[PDB]
């Protein structure tokens, strides 16, 4: 019962 | 009217089973990658003048650098496991016809191996056989069309022989005048 | 190019700004193995292999796109508003089998370097348009970051029909009609 990931985005910091 | 496109793509590359993985995602504004991350490189990189503030910023702390570098293993070597137990063992076996200047239609197949050999008589016919490209279904099926570009003689068989990782004999199919 | 045995797509993460729309799907080799319904919050997987061994919480996704979402927003300032140039679209119609009239069969649309990711795909028989047996796929990710997409009719062959698949896209002058023959 393996749930598959994704790859998480890093966040920009302009606001 | 007026657009604006963004897309993230992490993507896995595997060679010789899970012996070499490697890691790319990918930050693209319309169709321009401004960012990266490459397991092989190890930090983010920008591509183009766009991706230097996020780069840098992404790079400079530790918990996101940490999390990008075990997604090889948290997401594309765990993934493959399931690909190995699933999509790795899908085997359609592929319909073989001959129909006229003549076309052994070989479809709905998967994988993408194959091996198609016309065949004049006893001899493998080697010059004129056009093949298109592989034909990707989009359900998870290839097809592919090859030509052999000669009919002179009657009384002369043509062969079309197909090998597939799906069959333990390859499927052969006939043709006359 | 880069060379592998299998290229994954454990990401295709898409976020435009017209009429607010995203996607996210996972492909495998060319092909997606599912994609997730944003507004119905749901994973829904490409084939009955997957839906009985393969499992994707469909939040991960709602939290990327909002990432996404946050990202264009930085990224559209910093380019000074540029927005995407429109593509020209190739399209073919084929079908999935030899045709034989009186067998049933598919007929299959693709339309290629499609972007932005805004298209319209519609099948019409010989005058009316055609409504049943008619499925797409997900926007399918190419490696210079178009995309492509694919439509199914279900139709029997006879003799008294020529089918046409119509695409609308902005980097179309006019809409394409695709024309597909039995003989
Ligand atoms: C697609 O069809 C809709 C109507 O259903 C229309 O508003 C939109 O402009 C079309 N997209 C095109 C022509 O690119």
């Amino acid at each position: 019962g393996q749930v598959e990931l994704g790859g998480g985005p890093g966040a920009e910091s302009c606001q | 009217p007026e657009d604006f496109v963004y897309q993230f793509k992490g993507m896995c590359y595997f060679t010789n089973g899970t012996e070499r993985v490697r890691l790319v995602t990918r930050y693209i504004y319309n169709r321009e990658e401004y960012a990266r991350f490459d397991s092989d490189v190890g930090v983010y990189r920008a591509v183009t003048p766009l991706g230097p503030p996020a780069a840098e910023y992404w790079n400079s702390q530790k918990e996101v650098l940490e999390r990008t570098r075990a997604e090889l293993d948290t997401v594309c070597r765990h993934n493959y496991q399931l690909e190995l137990r699933t999509t790795l063992q899908r085997r359609v076996e592929p319909t073989v016809t001959i129909s006229p200047l003549l076309v052994c239609s070989v479809t709905d197949f998967y994988p993408a191996q194959i091996k198609v050999r016309w065949f004049r008589n006893d001899q493998e016919e080697t010059t004129g056989v056009v093949s298109t490209p592989l034909i990707r279904n989009g359900d998870w099926t290839f097809q592919i069309l090859v030509m052999l570009e000669m009919t002179p003689q009657r009384g002369d068989v043509y062969t079309c022989h197909v090998e597939h990782p799906s069959l333990q004999n390859p499927i052969i199919v006939e043709w006359r005048a | 190019d880069i060379v592998a045995d299998h290229v994954a797509s454990y990401g295709v993460n898409l976020y435009q700004s017209y009429g607010p729309s995203g996607q996210y799907s996972h492909e495998f080799d060319g092909d997606e193995e599912f994609y997730v319904d944003l507004e119905r919050k749901e994973t829904v997987w490409q084939l009955p292999l997957f839906r009985r061994f393969r499992r994707f919480d469909p939040q991960f996704a709602l939290t990327n796109i909002a990432v996404l979402k946050h990202n264009l927003n930085c990224v559209i300032k910093r380019s000074n508003s540029t927005a995407a140039t429109n593509e020209v679209p190739e399209v073919t119609v084929f079908s999935k089998s030899p045709v034989t009239l009186g067998q049933p069969n598919t007929l299959i649309c693709l339309v290629d370097n499609i972007f932005p990711p805004v298209v319209n795909i519609t099948w019409l028989s010989n005058g009316h348009s055609v409504t049943e047996g008619v499925s797409e796929t997900s926007f399918l990710s190419k490696s210079d970051h178009s995309f492509f997409k694919i439509s199914y009719l279900t139709f029997l062959p006879s003799a008294d029909e020529i089918y046409d698949c119509k695409v609308e896209h902005w980097g179309l002058d006019e809409p394409l009609l695709k024309h597909w023959e039995p003989e």
